């Protein structure tokens, strides 16, 4: 019986310990969520994996999860893991509301999360969960706020991440284009079209190959509104007027 | 046991020279009715000591089958070793103890005889778990009726021969026949000796009605 | 019920998983502490800032109480369950005994809380060290730092994590009586510390003061540039 | 490869049990001496650091007002024991109100040393000494990461150990007295540590019939020092 | 049963009786009511005897566990927060206890009343028993802060004095105690017979 | 209904001396308005230097006594040595506690030397308190046992009378005479007067008739 | 070898190791001899020490006034039967007021200690115990073992180089069921002294002698008193 | 009794293609007011709403447990709750607390979301749902508003009659009663607005 | 390898070599031979005088678990009398619940069970016992069951479990159980196991003999002293 265990909460005799690891190198395939906000207003972009031609295309989002009544999550990695979590959190929120009649705070909701996602790789013998995953939200503390979650169950505050395959690309252009507090919700919207044209491999930008949702404060109404495949085209090829203009000038 | 529903009544017992001879009746009330005039109210333990009880009869049926048990699985181990009539009355304590401790009682009162190396035991026990230890017992209502007698002659003559103690409790049993509306004219006695353990069949009494003729 | 002995001893005498966490520590940001007499002053460094990202998330000098700081390397996810902990039994202090939690008090609950825990069945030992920097009753200041095997110790000036050996060896040679002379002076023999290490020019260290009375206090990044400005200007007319 | 930590080697006695006789030769050492004055107890510190704080670290610590401890191997699991051994003093006196003695609570502690398994996970990786004066004089005891215990009448428990046991069989002698007790035990740690020898490096504690457990501090150790 | 307390610029007075009663029959007339808990803390007995006693030696179990630990004297604040809430877990069961807890402390003196009940108060005054009553309307009258230590021990004395008067489940001997800077002290013990012909003339 | 207590009598006696403790009892077993046995005493040797006396519901004495008897062996073999007078005293203080909230109905006093050869009485109450006296009575006649040896032993409420400690001599007339006194008066004491007294040499025993009403 | 980990797996040739290897804990103890009379049960014992200054180990247990105990092997697992034992004594006299048989006594040992040899991750109990106590048949003489597997036997010896002492019992058992207990002892003194080195045997400070006898409650004696029966004995062969 | 510990009254009524529904204000101890703006009337989602009488711990106590419940609903599916849904969920709550019942008798009011049709039902203190097609009533003054609405109801009423006839059923049963009144709040939904008055009452 | 460590692995060809190895630890104890007469059953066992210093009764293999079943055994001794503890502790729960003395083909019904348990996990072990059941009723007449240590039991009219099994069952069945009372069985059941384990492996044996019947008044005990120095008197007629 001792034969047959695996050990998967040990340390390693170099310090660090491999099991995470091994789920942090899992969760840079699979998947490409990116969240940036610098004023009123915060947005997911996701790119959809599976594009075969015979889905129904259903569940009003496929990454985009609403959490509580005013903020969301955007999730990456194994996707049978990702419903266990958000399903989990959920009810958080509730019991929050439950006991102080008050909407939960974005970031402590973030902190009892990976509060339960540390303790699998700390004892019980037990596989870790191979997802991370963004956050956006509001709150009168703060307002809107952007957070990150690792597998390894560390968190942080951020402006702008992507987790994507080529996630280390894309940071190191949003490094390079960004201003703090000015970019509003359509120069946002426009830099995060331009993002994810370089980090997808496949060209073209198709609108049905990604996801895109915004959530504006509205007086006492906080609106998450996934926008529709309608209004994502007009904005592909909005990058792709002005793209013509600035090389041939150039 | 909260309320008994099926009772038994008195029970005696006294000791004599090498043995202890107890007698009892063979009715099971229920209430002021005689239901069952055909039970038996003494248990033969294994060779050397013997139990009679009275109170609630449908416990008495569960210390028949727990000591019925202890018995058997005892002698099967080859120790050489039995217990003693006061190691029965020490467990037999015990067990009234630690259950009205739980207040759920055995409604029951046990009047234990032995006879083992050489000398005789008889001892009695209570529902509460109140023991001791006499040369002469009765129960129920033969505490207030018989039990005077069985002293006046105990403290008149110490000792006792054994047909003289089985004369002594024929006379016992018959005042308890005139004198208690629960007792009835078939009863056993029961005798342990050196020899064993001996229980004789439905015996009667003899009364007399002569002062009925007496206006 | 996962019963597993994790921790055993080796067939020399060691603890394996207790100095392999160790060495977890050893690789964790550089955390540097020394104490006045008036005013104690420690500060990490390695902020390694990537100017997209929230400054007050990242932090990791948090307090228990009032009175009492903590600092830490190592791992960060251990870590916060720590010390969430530790304000559990700090605050239950207060409904027992009515004074507040002496500095030494609580490092006892923090070790004993590190030790038993390589002792448990199905449990790896943590991965982090602690300072703990507290000015207790009638004014006494001082520190202590913590083992991952769970040995609370005292210290006059410390530092662990990546580079301590080196930056221990620069005390040494530097803790005099009038290096805490002045307040202003002891936060000089820190920055003079933390930029013998890990470069840290003035962008990635945080200091964190406390003059036995306040709070924690943070210095934003201008008295830093106004102290690496002088701390080098000695250095720039000495030699 | 991996055994269980429950297994018998083929010449017979442990793994783990016999492994952690071997952590207790890697501790300060540590000396007591039983004298019919009293008991002696002494320790050396093993400080790292000039940094360092000298007194944080201890290890003589007391049990009850009349029965101390030294302690070497691990420290930080050092610290169960000794607290499982001042509840039980105290459990002693609420039920019976008398002081239990010294034999008796080294077998408590005894019992709680060996029982790590699977169910309800190592050996304690300590040595103990145990000074006391009980009804029958003073005593002196030392129990094991095995769960053995056996009164010694002067014992040297560390990384110094039998170097110092050959040096203490060739000093002692059944009429010592504690003055001299105690000069001789510092003759030892002066020949056996790595530094010189100060007010700092060791500490010492007494107990004698009359007064209660006694402790040494900086100021009236160094007089034994200077008329070393 | 009655017994009293009260503290003052030297420190702390302990007074009592020594009848214990059962019904209308006087069990003893030597029960010492104010107990010993450590060379620094006094508590007293009032209620249940055999309650008073057990709770308040389990107390001195669990001072000297506080002592060995953190190598100081406990605080009278601190325990009697811990009598306070040992004796709650019981609450609705039938205990009877109204002990009070004396002792010097680093604040001062210190004087707290603790109930069965749960009640945990300070004071400068306290008098609890049967004849408790009897013993607050002396008191009151004869009280200052700013008492003799000799004039504070013939008060408390004269109290204890004129309760057992009056009341008739009080009475035996008047034990009386001082808690002073480094400890308590046993001051006397007189008997209320001898006390009549001195307080008569 | 079921109810679990009865008063079965009993009356216990203690003497503190100078030297030596007695203590006696006598030997009814009674409840009701019946009589169980004539010879049931309550003089029970725990060591060769302590005898305790249990009074009350005759059921939970049987009980009591046995469970003393196990803890003064567990002390024996965990410490060496057998439990002094002072010893056994605080610890059924916490035995008869433990059951606070179901007590025992029993009456105890405890007689025997100290580690000077000097006398010692411990009286309790049901519940488990206790002090060190000179002389207690306890049980059925425990009212009119107690005034008549705070005129002897104590000699309270009188004047001029010189203030001799009690001898051996004296106190075993004293036991004697003021038991029968209370067989007189009082339905529950019994026939014959166990006295066991205990020195610094052993324990002996005495059996005194009295009138068996 | 993999078939040498654990206690519940089998070896090929149907012997488990683990067992096999508790049976050499108890060969590294010192040894002790026990034997017996028609009406008395002697068992002597043989101290060890580590250092000229410390107090020498002591093996012999009171375990009741009829019962008495000798122990080999680790002596923390000695001590966790030995509670275990009083246990078993004193509550069957709580109930039924009456000394617990001898040979019903270590039914209930061997019961306790099987259970052990047949879980996961449980060790075997390394202890050596000989019993020496009365029923109401007489003496008694028993030795169990780790594999759980008591006997009964007149006289027997365990611990380390016992096979000496076994055969100075086998040529004088003729005589046992006949002498009192003075050379009763001074016979099994003969066999420790057979189970030593050429140079010293029995000075009186490493020897302990318990008896349990037909009128007498069981005794240990210890160094000073074992004087009047180490005293009379002829001085070794050579 | 339990439930005249606090006193309260709730009403619904069925309209056209519209319900009201009405509750008191009157918060207080047994003779005693405390305080005249006391929520009884519960928003769950639009067009949809819940009364609670009787207990004021267990109308503060069960209107969050069922918003608890509610929302963990809503974002498990997709939609919001039919009216006929939260009848069976309400009544699966007070039937958990079989033998330590809440003291409460809810009423629920609301419009059918797809097809606009009204929906009323009454429980009582251990879950037994009750619709109707005219009108329910809960609280302590119950047998006063029978008298009222079964006087005063019309089957098919516009918004505007539906008002008044909720109004004047209210404004004197409650006037009847002795710990009601302080105060009558009237919400009246249907499929394209919704309206909340308060009308002028005793404060007698 | 690695196929036979633990008892919840088939092997490659599909058998339990857990179980196989306990069963080769029966053929080092010694010989426990049982057969059953008209009337009643006798059971047999030699026994090895190992050394000098044990005593004539020590440790027998020949258990007694009910008033009326008896139990002879072969294997580890220590797992033997742990089974005995459970077969007699089985009838107890027997007439307790149901009023009457347990059967046989129900009581090696319950026990095997409790055998064949054990060879289903990793976490324990097989029992290393085999053993033999017998009784007599008189509503039944009288039953012989034997018991493996895989759990598989079956009856028989004389078996026999040890190291010299098959050398002892070949001359059983030269015997005419079906007719004989248990009188000329015990001098017969002695002399088969005389002309096995010849004196060069063993130097000194002992006879124990068990005996149960009718004559015995259906309780299960052991012969009388008298009756086996009849067979030890049968003994050195086998020279012939």
């Amino acid at each position: 019986s001792r034969r047959y265990d695996s050990r998967t909460t040990i340390f390693s005799p170099e310090g660090r310990l491999y099991q995470v690891e091994y789920a942090m190198e899992a969760i840079g395939h699979a998947g490409t969520c990116l969240g940036i906000l610098a004023n009123d207003g915060v947005l997911l972009a996701a790119e959809r994996r599976n594009i075969h031609k015979l889905l129904d295309e259903v569940f009003f989002s496929e990454k985009i999860y609403k959490l509580n009544e005013d903020m969301a999550c955007s999730v990456a990695g194994i996707t049978s893991d990702a419903n266990v979590l958000t399903n989990e959190l959920r009810l958080i929120a509730q019991r929050y509301l439950l006991q102080y009649q008050e909407p939960i705070p974005c970031e402590q909701l973030v902190t009892a999360l990976c509060d339960i996602k540390q303790a699998y790789t700390q004892f019980g013998g037990k596989r870790p969960f191979g997802v991370s995953l963004l956050y956006i939200g509001w709150d009168k503390h703060y307002g809107f706020q952007l957070y990150q979650s690792d597998p390894s169950g560390n968190y942080g505050g951020w402006k702008a991440t992507c987790i994507g395959n080529n996630s280390a690309a894309a940071v190191s252009m949003l490094k390079q284009d960004y201003k703090e507090g000015e970019m509003t919700l359509k120069s946002a919207l426009a830099l995060a079209i331009k993002v994810l044209n370089k980090t997808m491999d496949v060209s073209k930008l198709s609108a049905e190959k990604v996801e895109i949702a915004t959530l504006t404060r509205e007086n006492g109404k906080t609106v998450i509104r996934v926008l529709k495949q309608k209004e994502v085209e007009q904005l592909i090829k909005k990058h792709e007027e002005e793209e013509a203009k600035a090389e041939r000038e150039k | 046991t909260q309320n008994p529903m099926v009772t038994g009544t008195s029970v005696l017992g006294v000791k004599f020279e090498g043995g202890v001879v107890i007698a009892a009746d063979m009715l099971g009330s229920y209430g002021s009715l005689a239901r069952f005039r055909n039970i038996s109210r003494i248990m033969r333990v294994n060779n050397s000591t013997m139990l009679g009880a009275s109170g609630d009869y449908a416990d008495f049926q569960y210390l028949k089958q727990v000591l019925g048990q202890m018995v058997i699985d005892e002698e099967l181990l080859g120790d050489g070793h039995s217990y003693s009539p006061r190691a029965i009355h020490s467990w037999l304590t015990r067990a009234m103890y630690s259950r009205r401790s739980k207040m759920n009682p055995l409604w029951n009162t046990m009047v234990i005889g032995g006879y083992a190396d050489g000398e005789s035991f008889l001892g009695y026990v209570d529902m509460l778990g109140v023991a001791y230890e006499a040369p002469s017992l009765a129960t129920g209502y033969g505490a207030y009726l018989a039990q005077p007698l069985l002293r006046e002659v105990l403290e008149k003559q110490p000792v006792l021969s054994q047909t003289e103690a089985r004369d002594l409790v024929e006379r016992c049993m018959r005042v308890l026949y005139y004198r208690d509306a629960r007792s009835y004219n078939r009863f056993q006695i029961a005798t342990v000796t050196e020899k064993g353990v001996e229980i004789e069949g439905p015996l009667s009494t003899e009364t007399n009605w002569d002062i009925a003729h007496m206006i | 019920s996962y019963d597993r002995a994790i921790t055993v001893f080796s067939p020399d005498g060691h603890l394996f998983q207790v100095e392999y966490a160790q060495e977890a520590v050893k690789k964790g940001s550089t955390a540097v502490g020394v104490r006045g007499r008036d005013i104690v002053v420690l500060g990490v460094e390695k902020k390694s800032v990537a100017k997209l990202q929230d400054e007050r998330t990242v932090r990791k000098i948090c307090a228990l109480d009032d009175n009492v700081c903590m600092a830490f390397a190592g791992l960060t996810a251990d870590a916060r369950i720590v010390i969430n902990r530790a304000r559990v039994e700090c605050q239950s202090h207060r409904l027992t005994v009515e004074d507040p939690v002496t500095v030494e008090y609580i490092t006892r609950y923090i070790a004993s809380l590190k030790q038993r825990y390589t002792q448990s069945n199905g449990r790896r030992p943590f991965g982090i060290s602690a300072l703990i920097v507290g000015f207790d009753f009638d004014g006494t200041p001082r520190l202590y730092q913590t083992d991952p095997s769970g040995t609370y110790h005292a210290w006059k000036a410390n530092a662990i994590g990546r580079g301590a050996k080196s930056v221990r060896e620069f005390l040494e040679k530097n803790y005099t009586d009038e290096a805490i002379e002045t307040d202003d002076l002891t936060i000089k023999l820190v920055i003079k510390a933390l930029l013998e290490v890990v470069q840290s020019g003035g962008k990635n260290i945080e200091l964190a003061v406390m003059r036995r009375d306040q709070s924690l206090k943070i210095l934003n990044p201008e008295e830093i540039e106004k102290y690496v400005a002088e701390i080098e200007k000695e250095k720039e007319e000495n030699e | 490869y991996d055994r269980g930590v429950n297994t018998f080697s083929p010449e017979g006695r442990l793994f783990q049990v016999e492994y952690a006789i071997e952590a207790i030769k890697l501790g300060s050492t540590a000396i007591g001496i039983q004298t019919s004055e009293g008991v002696c107890l002494a320790v050396e510190k093993r400080i790292t650091s000039p940094l360092m704080e000298p007194s944080s670290i201890e290890k003589i610590v007391e049990i009850d007002a009349h029965i101390g401890c030294a302690m070497s191997g691990l420290i930080a699991d050092a610290k169960t024991l000794i607290d499982k051994a001042r509840v039980e003093t105290q459990n002693h006196w609420f039920t019976y109100n008398e002081t239990m003695t010294v034999e008796s609570v080294t077998q408590a502690v005894s019992n709680l040393a060996l029982q790590f398994g699977e169910e309800d996970s190592r050996p304690f990786g300590v040595a103990l000494l145990f000074g006391g004066v009980d009804e029958k004089g003073p005593q002196l005891f030392h129990m094991d990461p095995s769960g053995t215990f056996v009164q010694c009448d002067a014992r040297a428990i560390g990384s110094a150990s039998e170097g110092a046991q050959s040096s203490l069989q060739e000093v002692y002698h059944k009429s010592m007295t504690l003055k001299e007790a105690i000069k001789s035990s510092l003759i030892i740690l002066k020949q056996v540590m790595e530094e010189k020898l100060n007010a700092t490096n060791i500490e010492l504690a007494t107990v004698q019939p009359g007064q209660n457990f006694h402790m040494f501090t900086k100021e009236e150790l160094e007089e034994v020092i200077k008329d070393i | 049963t009655t017994t009293l307390a009260f503290k003052f610029r030297h420190g702390v007075i302990v007074a009592a009786d020594s009848r214990a009663t059962a019904g209308a029959y006087i069990a003893s007339q030597t029960v010492k009511k104010v107990i010993e808990i450590n060379p620094y803390l006094l508590g007293t007995m009032a209620g249940g005897a055999a309650d008073c006693s057990f709770w308040e030696r389990l107390l001195a179990r669990q001072c000297r566990i506080y002592e060995l630990r953190n190598k100081e004297r406990i605080s009278v604040a601190a325990a009697s927060k811990l009598l306070a809430n040992m004796v709650y877990q019981y609450k609705g069961m039938g205990l009877s206890m109204g002990t009070m807890i004396c002792g010097w402390d680093k604040r001062g003196p210190g004087l707290y009343y603790v109930d069965s009940e749960g009640n945990r108060i300070s004071g400068a005054t306290f008098s609890v028993g049967s004849g408790s009553v009897y013993a607050y309307g002396v008191m009151d009258r004869g009280y200052s802060y700013d008492l003799e230590v000799e004039q504070a021990y013939d008060l408390a004395r004269r109290a204890i004095y004129q309760a057992t008067y009056r009341d008739a489940y009080s009475g035996g001997a008047v034990n009386l105690y001082h808690v002073r800077e480094d400890g308590w002290i046993r001051v006397s013990s007189d008997n209320v017979a001898d006390l009549h012909e001195k307080y008569s003339g | 209904r079921f109810s679990p207590y009865v008063f079965n009598g009993g009356t216990i006696l203690a003497i503190a001396g100078e030297d030596f403790a007695i203590v006696a009892s006598d030997t009814r077993l009674s409840e009701g308005f019946s009589i169980h046995t004539r010879d049931s005493p309550k003089c029970y040797k725990l060591t060769d230097k302590t005898v305790i006396g249990c009074s009350g519901f005759h059921g939970d004495c049987l009980t009591l006594t046995k469970i003393i008897e196990a803890r003064l062996k567990m002390y024996k073999h965990s410490n060496n040595k057998a439990m002094t007078t002072g010893a056994i005293a605080a610890m059924l203080s916490t035995i008869l506690y433990s059951r606070r909230f179901f007590p025992y109905y029993v009456y105890n006093i405890i007689g025997g030397l100290d580690e000077e050869g000097k006398g010692a009485v411990y009286s309790f109450d049901p519940v488990g308190s206790y002090q060190r006296d000179s002389f207690k009575a306890g049980g059925s006649a425990s009212a009119m046992l107690q005034p008549l040896l705070d005129n002897q032993v104590g000699f309270k409420n009188m004047q001029n009378v010189e203030h001799v400690p009690l001898s051996l001599d004296r106190a075993m007339r004293l036991v004697k005479d003021v038991f029968i006194s209370a067989a007189e008066r009082d339905v529950y004491t019994g026939d014959a007067l166990r006295i066991c007294i205990v020195t610094k040499e052993g324990i002996r025993e005495e059996t005194v008739s009295l009138r068996k009403d | 070898n993999q078939y040498d980990n654990d206690v519940t797996v089998w070896s090929p040739q149907g012997r488990i190791h683990q067992i096999e290897y508790a049976m050499e804990a108890v060969k590294q103890g010192s040894a002790t001899v026990g034997l017996k009379s028609k009406t008395h049960a002697v068992l002597v014992a043989l101290k060890r020490a580590q250092s000229e200054l410390a107090a020498h180990q002591k093996k012999i247990l009171h375990v009741d006034n009829h019962i008495g105990i000798s122990i080999a092997g680790l002596t923390a697992d000695a001590r966790l039967l030995c509670n275990f034992m009083r246990q078993e004594c004193l509550d069957s006299r709580f109930v039924f007021d009456r000394p617990l048989p001898v040979s019903r006594l270590v039914s209930l040992i061997g019961s306790k200690t099987q259970i052990p040899t047949q879980r996961y991750g449980r060790r075997p109990y390394g202890v050596g115990l000989l019993i020496a106590g009365y029923d109401d048949m007489g003496p008694h003489i028993f030795q169990t073992c780790p594999s759980a597997n008591y006997f009964d036997c007149r006289a027997m010896s365990i611990g380390a180089r016992s096979q000496s002492a076994r055969t100075y019992l086998e040529r004088h058992m003729s005589e046992f069921m006949e002498c009192n207990l003075n050379e009763l002892v001074k016979h099994g003194l003969r066999a420790l002294r057979e189970t030593l080195p050429a140079e010293q045997d029995l000075t009186t400070k490493n020897v302990s002698i318990g008896i349990v006898g037909k009128d007498l409650e069981f005794t240990i004696y210890d160094d000073d008193d074992v004087s009047p029966f180490l005293e009379g004995l002829e001085e070794r062969p050579q | 009794s339990i439930m005249s510990y606090n006193g309260g009254a709730v009403m619904a009524m069925k309209g056209k293609n519209c319900v009201a529904i009405a509750a008191d204000r009157r918060f207080g101890i047994q003779a005693q007011m405390v305080t005249t703006d006391f929520q009884k009337i519960f928003p769950m989602g639009d067009r949809l709403y819940i009364g609670l009488a009787g207990l004021a711990t267990d109308v503060q106590t069960v209107a969050q447990r069922l918003k608890f419940r509610l929302n963990l609903y809503e974002l498990k599916e997709g939609r919001q709750i039919k009216p006929y849904t939260l009848m069976s969920m309400v009544a699966n709550l007070l039937y958990e607390k079989r033998f330590g019942p809440y003291y409460t008798e809810p009423v629920i009011a609301g419009l059918d979301p797809k097809t606009f049709k009204p929906f009323i039902c009454s429980l009582d203190l251990i879950g037994c749902p009750m619709v109707t097609d005219d009108f329910v009533v809960s609280g302590t003054c119950a047998e006063q508003m029978y008298g009222m609405c079964e006087s005063l109801w019309e089957p098919n009423m516009d918004p505007d009659h539906l008002f008044e006839t909720i109004s004047q059923a209210m404004l004197n049963a409650v006037d009847r009663d002795a710990v009601s009144g302080m105060g009558v709040i009237v919400h009246i939904i249907e499929k394209d607005k919704i309206t909340t008055r308060t009308l002028k009452a005793r404060m007698d | 390898t690695g196929y036979d460590l633990s008892a919840s692995t088939f092997s490659p060809d599909g058998r339990v070599f857990q179980v196989e190895y306990a069963m080769k630890a029966v053929e080092n104890s010694s010989t426990a031979i049982g057969i059953r007469c008209k009337d009643g059953v006798v059971f047999g066992v030699e026994k090895l005088v190992l050394s000098k210093l044990y005593e004539e009764g020590s440790n027998k293999r020949l258990f007694n678990v009910d008033r009326h079943v008896g139990m002879a055994v072969a294997g580890l001794l220590a797992d033997a009398r742990s089974l005995a503890d459970i077969a007699r502790e089985e009838a107890s729960n027997f007439r307790s619940n149901f009023g009457y003395n347990i059967p046989l083909k129900h009581l090696a019904d319950r026990v095997a069970m409790y055998v064949h348990a054990y060879t289903l996990y990793s976490a324990v072990r097989p029992f290393g016992c085999s053993f033999m059941l017998g009784s007599y009723s008189v509503n039944d007449g009288a039953q012989l069951y034997m018991i493996d240590p895989s759990g598989v039991s079956y009856g028989y009219w004389g078996c026999a479990i040890g190291k010299a099994r098959q050398a002892a069952k070949t001359e059983i069945e030269k015997l005419q159980m079906k007719e004989m009372t248990c009188r000329d069985i015990v001098k017969e059941v002695a002399k088969i196991i005389y002309i096995v384990h010849d004196e060069v492996k063993d130097k000194a044996f002992e006879l124990e003999l068990s005996w149960v019947g009718e004559l015995t008044n259906g309780r299960h005990e052991i012969v009388p002293k008298d009756i086996r120095e009849e067979a030890e008197k049968y003994a050195k007629e086998s020279l012939k």
